[PDB]
């Protein structure tokens, strides 16, 4: 059964666009340190990575913007723009 | 919606061909048509920074 | 049945561990993608809040 | 110019224009996604706070010359737009009365509601503790079994011709009846999506399978009660998957019988087509779950389910793992059997034709079995089929007879369906001879004697009848499978999945009109269907013919496409035939040009047949169809052979036979002039090099065609080149 | 991916794919890009291949469908060792030196070795690439996209015209298949020159760093424990754990008999007072039997002519004080709301809305007097009492129960406009009417409705004023309508609501009111009763007993929520009908023909509502309707977490009462811990205590 379901899991990885992370209830935005909307909190994310050298979710991938949180942690110092 | 182009190239041919085809067959006024392309290059002139 | 305190028992690490058991074989990428949710769980804090 | 104008002093912040210029296209979907979020205050209050204001309504500018400002009792409706809604109500009152009381025809699907609830005939309400049947049915009426995709994607070439994607007789009927009379191109796009595109889901009914008993099955089924209703007259996608499943018993059960039967059941796949569509592409896109037809999808190398076939009974695995461990055995009548012990424990579900079941089964013993059906003998047959799999010593002991069961192309079976196929007819002995128990009629649990009786303390060894139907879980699994040469599909890991041996459980009427083109089939269709196909292939395949004819015609006439012709003319007079015309023929190579082309095709299928040297002439050849003899004559036209001198149109026995988009060239290329629409329906005096924006995106340069281009035998033939 | 790529190809390339496939040992589940991409060169190939054919001169041309060559052999297609066999006999053949690359395709009129590549990004670097892998030898490369360029060796595009344009289309509507199915994922893969691989993910430092961090205290590296789970061993470590764990570790099931239950334990202390945000029972209508017909009617004139059908004002002698707080500003705001109602004759146009003066009794009534004021800790750093409390435990009082009793008598009025529903034509339908009928005949003329209207009457006005008057005290009316007996509209006035400032940006957002209701009960009977509230004796009124009229005065405070949960009270009449149609369904499921007309109709079947002479008084079926929308319309508003956590915790013992009256020898694992779960949720709230005395009466008279 676990090989079955990693296999629709690897599908839904290699098929999932970003869509999926918006649709959701409120979230956590560390870019205000408050709680906002999912919508939102992710636009807020994604401006404040394309500020930096972190342009991968541009490819409309979900695991690119994963790739971007990956490489996020690696970076000396984050600034954010208000 | 499915293209490779990118927003402003398919939004200008688009705009250019409906000018065109409403200014030949259509109605539409020819000085009205000429500012149209003339702000369609302008804008594929914009994109080029 | 019900479980008292259930949620504050469940500890991320043994959810890395299922987790790698399932992806048991599989590709290397997918486990590693899999797998950090709970490694980030297991380093994780709490906001306390307004005061 | 108001869009491009925005465009332009859009394009002048740099963030505003880099979002712009970076995404394409393909990607606007999720873009779009990107919202505040500051919706859901409280909207009903907020509705009714809105309401309670005076002029909450927003229109356009055209209500000022179109509705009046003060009523007819002095009550403002306007502002400077926002309009009272009173104005509506006005409107309605005493407005513009227009013809377009054609509305239902893009609401077709609300007044088929409407008039299934008129004759709608009811019945009583028998109360019963009701238990959800978990089935899966379609919740559609007349949607002609479309997919998603491939109904939007005539959607986008009704409504919105201009930016068809870059690829149907509903595309021509539907352009045509809402024409000019288009009411909102978002609402029809909507409404013919809801009506057109099919969809299947996982349900609890209670005796609802159809469409129309879905559509109210809040009125029908209840908590704990149950609502008798007919609504009167079926829907059309009901019963468009039960001529495909007719065809691909049929394919199956006459691949069998044939020298390799995996290619006969591929040729007969791709050439079969069923109501204007083939055969394939349905299989590609269908999702019906039968024995032949994923037997046909196999052969293909699309997916089915993980579910195998045993008795009519399709089987689901719920746990437990097995060995296979082959052993001997020893029947009741001294007969060795070699055998796939199924070792290790088991649970199954299986569903079948009209009784259901959950077995759960140890190495050669059956533990424990919970059956419930319709009939009293479809309860029996599911028993049967249940006690030969459970693989028991004491059905082996109970085997009477010596077990020789051959298919129809006189093959041996396996044991397994040799004791299925033996007990499946007489099997009171089985019954006498496994073994009663007691039970306790517990959660609707009644128990079945020997003589088919059911009893209240008394069952066989093991066995549950159940009341109120048994819980049918069919979980989608999708695997690929190992199809071979003759038509057998196992598993990945070796498990003989199905086979042809059990697929014939009734006849079939073909509800929807249905039609064979390979070589094989045109038996079904009576001996008069015979000529018809065999001289619409002539003719279709007359260009090959001509010279194939002129050169080496011994191979021409060997072809095996003729043999169901053959076999209609009577087996005494073939050779004398066969000689007769191919001296005819003969004649006509040696005094060349001395040849026309009717009296070919009028005579040709005959040749195929052995010659024999026949001292005597013919003008009339005989063809028997329903035992009736019917002529063909050498002059002239015949009732077999109409063929008209002026019309060209070949006729055979009153049936007509014969008679004798664009390509992308690269990118947008600025010579060939600018670009145009989609509609361009001027081919341009047939040349026209021309770009065009496809679809929502770029633009490409554009040609036309010479020939055809399709699925035909041309992939065939690429293997003419390989195993060479 | 992996099912389209079987849709979009003919089942010979997909088997031929499937066998290349299994030269290296490429497992197809994972490399579902791979596949497609060989699935597309091989379509290329045959596409590029056919059709082609070479005349009795050194010319090629195009056939359909006697005896002639093909200009080209199949390379790709074909198993490794017969593709390096063919072209090795075709170079010893032509004398041409073989390409240490393995080609896809010969020419034969050209002479050339074609190699096709067919690329998802720019056909320059993919040229460029095919380039500096392969120069200065005489191999023609051919490079398409799904875009539709091509690019070939130095412009020498080695076919037609219409034979390239068939393939780029081809090519173009694979892109869009894949596309709108969101399948544009080998975009990702393809780009490495390498067409195959899948997508890795890295976990680089930052990130390797905590995953070494989150393994059990027995490894270092997670690649060592990702290794140690791979290979694992069931050898019965469960059974050794138990055998190594103590013996205390036990679910002991302790046996349930009718000995067992000990009747819930309740509080004792101060009697429990009256916290409902209106007066139920005590509240005094005021009737005007007028058909302004409704809704857009102003209440404020309604009020008003509520007041000018009474007579006899007494000058206010305050009676019953709060105990603590100013008491004579209760009397001087009511002396304010008459004074400020009698001054509307000044103002020359009527305002639809009184706005009250902010004087001084009211800023207080409303707590509006500045309380502490917003500060930093870095200025009030120290002061001598800078300290920052649980309930006090109060006893059940005997007026809930009175409360209760009076909610499930019947009334003169109707109080419910029920709209229409449409013809029955039908089994069920006619079922469901004769149900929500004899419901609503029996439920209409209720106090409990009484209730329920007058609370969605009251928040809807404080609500709609919390909007419109943002700033000033603005006057509310304790309005409701209904029907008398003989079929007149009346409209009642229970007394009146000063709001204060109601900035509710938030619905948590709580907004200050004062609430003066009409009333005929002395204080003095039950001071007990009326903890939060001051009494002014404020007239006499017509009766001829001329009975004493008493104002009862409370300041409390209510938020959006409050407000909103309390315009929804007719939700009580629905539960409550649910709650009967179980009944009526659960019950009754065992029957051919469902009771449904014995459920109702037949007085006979009485159902146990009451213990007045220590013995269980069973009613009708109308009192068990009354008594369930009393129920749920006291736990409308009379809700509080105490009485959720006490159904929650009760709900349980009930049902283990229930399965040991139906003879299933239950038990339980710690009785004491439900009894402190329950006893926890028993504080000061009358309503729940009410509830546990009940509870305590069921247990009483269930054998136990």
């Amino acid at each position: 059964i676990f090989e079955n379901s990693c296999l629709e899991t690897m599908e839904v990885v290699q098929q999932t666009r970003v869509d999926r992370l918006t649709q959701g209830r409120q979230t956590y935005d560390w870019t205000l340190n408050r709680n906002q909307p999912a919508a939102t909190a992710l636009a807020n994310t994604i401006e404040v990575f394309r500020s930096n050298g972190l342009t991968a979710n541009e490819s409309g991938r979900l695991i690119d913007f994963l790739k971007d949180v990956m490489e996020s942690m690696d970076k000396e110092e984050m600034e954010i723009t208000t | 919606p499915v293209g490779i182009s990118s927003m402003v190239e398919a939004m200008v041919s688009r705009a250019r061909i409906d000018a065109r085809i409403d200014f030949e067959s259509g109605r539409i006024k020819k000085e009205e048509f000429a500012e149209i392309m003339k702000i369609c290059s302008t804008i594929e002139e914009l994109r080029r920074q | 049945g019900d479980n008292t305190k259930w949620n504050e028992n469940q500890n991320p690490r043994m959810f890395l561990a299922m987790i790698t058991y399932i992806t048991k074989n599989q590709p290397e990428w997918f486990r590693n993608v899999l797998s950090i949710a709970p490694i980030m769980f297991s380093n994780k804090m709490a906001r306390l809040g307004k005061g | 110019m108001e869009r491009i104008k925005e465009l332009r002093n859009l394009m002048s912040q740099s963030r505003t224009r880099e979002i712009l210029t970076k995404t394409t296209v393909d990607h606007m979907a999720i873009i779009k996604k990107y919202t505040s979020g500051r919706q859901e205050k409280n909207p009903s209050l907020r509705m009714k706070w809105m309401m309670a204001m005076k002029y909450p309504i927003t229109a356009d500018k055209r209500i000022t010359e179109m509705v009046p400002e003060r009523n007819e009792q002095g009550q403002t409706l306007w502002s400077k737009v926002m309009v009272s809604p009173l104005a509506v109500t006005w409107w309605n009152r005493n407005g513009p009365m227009t013809s377009t009381v054609h509305y239902p025809k893009v609401y077709k699907t609300y007044f088929e509601k409407v008039e299934r609830l008129k004759h709608g005939t009811f019945g009583p309400v028998h109360f019963r503790n009701q238990v959800k049947i978990r089935r899966r049915v379609d919740i559609n009426p007349g949607h002609a079994d479309l997919s998603a995709k491939e109904a939007q994607d005539v959607i986008m070439e009704v409504v919105f011709p201009n930016e068809v994607g870059a690829r149907l007789t509903i595309t021509k009927e539907k352009k045509e009846e809402l024409q000019d009379c288009k009411i909102s191109p978002l609402m029809v796009a909507y409404m013919l999506e809801r009506e057109l595109v099919r969809k299947t889901r996982f349900l609890p009914v209670a005796g609802g399978t159809s469409s129309v008993y879905i559509e109210v099955l809040h009125l029908t089924q209840g908590t704990c009660w149950e609502q008798m209703y007919t609504p009167g007259g079926e829907v059309r996608n009901d019963d468009v998957d039960q001529s495909l499943i007719i065809a691909a018993r049929n394919i199956v059960r006459r691949a069998a019988v044939s020298a390799d039967p995996l290619a006969s059941l591929l040729e007969m796949c791709h050439s079969t087509q069923i109501g204007g569509t083939r055969m394939v592409d349905i299989l590609r896109q269908n999702p019906t779950e039968e024995q032949a037809v994923d037997i046909c999808k196999a052969a293909m190398g699309l997916r089915i389910s993980s579910s195998f076939s045993f008795g009519g009974f399709t089987f689901k695995r719920t746990s437990g793992s097995s060995i296979k461990r082959e052993e001997e055995l020893l029947t009741g009548n001294l007969q060795t059997l070699k055998i796939r012990v199924h070792d290790g424990y088991e649970e199954f579900t299986m569903v079948g034709k009209r009784a259901t079941a959950i077995l759960r089964k140890a190495t050669r013993r059956l533990v424990q079995l919970i059956v419930s059906g319709r009939d009293e003998q479809s309860v029996a047959e599911a028993i049967i089929v249940a006690m030969v799999f459970s693989q028991e010593d004491c059905m082996i002991k109970a085997v009477r007879g010596d077990l020789n069961f051959v298919n129809r192309a006189n093959q041996r079976l396996n044991p397994m369906h040799q004791l299925l196929r033996h007990f499946q007819k007489d099997a009171k002995v089985l019954f006498q001879n496994w073994g009663i128990e007691h039970i306790d009629n517990v959660m609707g649990m009644i128990g079945v004697l020997p003589d088919m009786t059911p009893s209240t303390e008394m069952s066989m060894r093991g066995i549950r009848v159940s009341k109120m139907g048994v819980d049918e879980y069919s979980s989608t699994e999708r695997v690929v499978v190992s199809i071979d040469r003759f038509l057998r599909v196992r598993d990945q890991r070796g498990n003989v999945l199905l086979s042809p041996e059990e697929v014939s459980e009734t006849q079939g009427t073909e509800k929807l009109t249905i039609t064979y083109s390979s070589s094989m089939m045109w038996e079904i269709n009576g001996p008069e269907s015979v000529l018809v196909n065999t001289y619409q292939w002539i003719i279709r395949n007359w260009e090959t013919v001509k010279i194939q004819w002129s050169q080496n015609p011994t191979m021409l006439y060997n072809k095996m496409e003729f043999e169901p012709f053959q076999s209609l003319v009577p087996k005494a007079i073939r050779g004398q035939y066969s000689g007769f015309v191919r001296t005819l023929f003969q004649q006509m190579r040696d005094v060349l040009g001395t040849f026309d082309t009717t009296q070919i095709i009028k005579l040709l299928p005959f040749a195929a047949a052995p010659p024999k040297q026949s001292r005597m002439q013919f003008s009339s050849l005989t063809v028997n169809v329903r035992g009736s003899g019917m002529r063909i004559l050498v002059r002239g036209n015949s009732p077999a052979f109409n063929y008209n001198k002026t019309t060209k149109r070949l006729t055979i026995l009153g049936k007509d036979a014969g008679t004798l988009g664009f390509l992308i060239l690269g990118k947008e290329d600025r010579r060939y002039g600018p670009a145009l629409s989609i509609n361009e329906l001027s081919n341009l005096a047939k040349g026209e090099k021309a770009n065009v924006l496809i679809g929502q995106g770029d633009v490409v340069l554009v040609m036309k065609r010479k020939r055809d281009s399709s699925i035909l035998t041309d992939s065939q033939t690429a293997t003419k080149r390989i195993r060479m | 991916m992996e099912d389209f790529v079987r849709q979009c190809f003919n089942p010979m390339i997909v088997e031929l794919a499937e066998k290349a496939m299994k030269e290296y040992g490429e497992d197809l589940k994972i490399e579902t890009n791979k596949f497609a991409a060989i699935c597309t060169h091989l379509e290329v190939c045959f596409m590029y291949s056919d059709f082609h054919f070479i005349n009795e001169q050194g010319e090629s041309i195009v056939v359909e469908l006697a005896l002639l060559k093909h200009r080209f052999e199949i390379i790709e297609g074909r198993d490794r060792t017969m593709a390096w066999t063919v072209v090795n006999s075709i170079c010893n053949t032509t004398g041409a030196e073989k390409p240490k690359f393995l080609p896809d395709l010969y020419d034969y009129k050209e002479n050339r070795f074609i190699e096709i590549g067919v690329t998802r990004r720019e056909v320059h670097i993919y040229y460029l690439e095919k380039a500096n892998k392969i120069k200065s030898e005489n191999t023609h490369i051919h490079i398409f996209s799904f875009t539709g360029e091509e690019m070939a060796t130095k412009a020498d595009y080695t076919l037609d015209e219409e034979s390239r344009a068939r393939i780029k289309t081809r090519l173009f509507t694979i892109r869009q298949e894949m596309a709108n199915r969101g399948l544009w994922d080998s975009f990702r893969q393809s780009e490495r020159g390498e067409e195959t691989i899948e997508e890795r993910f890295e976990i680089t430092g930052t990130m390797r760093r905590l995953a070494d961090q989150s393994l059990p205290p027995n490894f270092s590296c997670l690649e060592n424990f990702r290794a140690y789970v791979d290979g694992f061993e069931p050898n019965g470590y469960i059974e050794g754990k138990l055998s190594q764990m103590s013996k205390e570790v036990n679910a002991k099931i302790e046996p349930f008999l009718k000995t067992t239950p000990r009747p819930i334990r309740l509080p004792d202390g101060p009697p429990c007072f009256q916290r409902s945000k209106f007066l139920l029972m005590d509240a005094l209508k005021l009737s005007i039997e007028d058909p302004s017909h409704e809704g857009e009617g102003i209440p404020l004139y309604d009020a008003i002519k509520c007041m000018r059908t009474f007579f006899g004002w007494k000058e206010p002698y305050i009676v019953k004080p709060h105990e603590k707080g100013i008491n004579p500003n209760y009397l001087l705001s009511w002396k304010q709301v008459l004074a400020e109602l009698q001054d509307i004759e000044n103002e020359e146009k009527i305002p639809r809305t009184k706005n009250m003066k902010k004087t001084s009794q009211l800023k207080w009534a409303l707590g509006e007097n500045m309380a502490p004021e917003k500060v930093d800790f870095d200025n009030c750093r120290d002061v001598s009492d800078l300290k920052q409390d649980e309930p006090e435990l109060r006893s059940l009082s005997s007026w809930i129960q009175n409360e209760f009793n009076k909610a499930c008598e019947l009334t003169d009025s109707t109080w419910i406009e029920l709209d229409e529903i449409g013809e029955d034509v039908a089994p069920i339908e006619y079922i469901a009417s004769m149900r929500r009928n004899y419901f609503t005949a029996e439920v209409s003329h209720c106090r409990a409705t009484e209730y329920i209207m007058k609370g969605v009457y009251i928040n809807t006005a404080l609500l709609n004023a919390s909007c419109a008057a943002m700033d000033d005290f603005q006057l509310i009316p304790m309005i409701s309508k209904c029907r008398t007996k003989e079929g007149r509209r009346k409209t009642n006035l229970y007394g009146f609501i000063i709001k204060g400032r109601s900035h509710l940006r938030n619905d948590t957002d709580v907004v200050n009111f004062v609430s003066m209701e009409f009333s005929l009960t002395d204080p003095r009977l039950e001071p007990h009763k009326w903890e939060k509230y001051c009494v002014l004796e404020i007239g006499d009124m017509l009766l001829q007993m001329s009975r004493p009229m008493f104002l009862y005065v409370r300041t409390n405070g209510t938020s959006k929520i409050k407000m909103k949960w309390g315009m929804e009270m007719r939700r009580c009449l629905l539960q409550s009908l649910q709650q009967i149609e179980s009944m009526i369904e659960a019950e009754s499921s065992v029957k051919e023909k469902d009771m449904t007309k014995e459920f109702f109709e037949n007085k006979s079947e009485t159902w146990p509502i009451g213990e007045s002479p220590k013995g269980v008084e069973d009613g009708s079926i109308g009192k068990v309707c009354r008594t369930l929308l009393a129920k749920s319309v006291f736990n409308s508003l009379y809700a509080s977490p105490q009485l959720e956590g006490f159904s929650a915790e009760s709900r349980k013992l009930l049902l283990v009462v229930q399965a040991l009256r139906d003879n299933l020898e239950p038990g339980t694992f710690d009785l004491e811990g439900l009894y402190e779960a329950i006893e926890e949720c028993l504080i000061n709230d009358p309503w729940v205590l009410l509830n546990a005395s009940w509870f305590n009466s069921f247990l009483t008279h269930a054998l136990r």
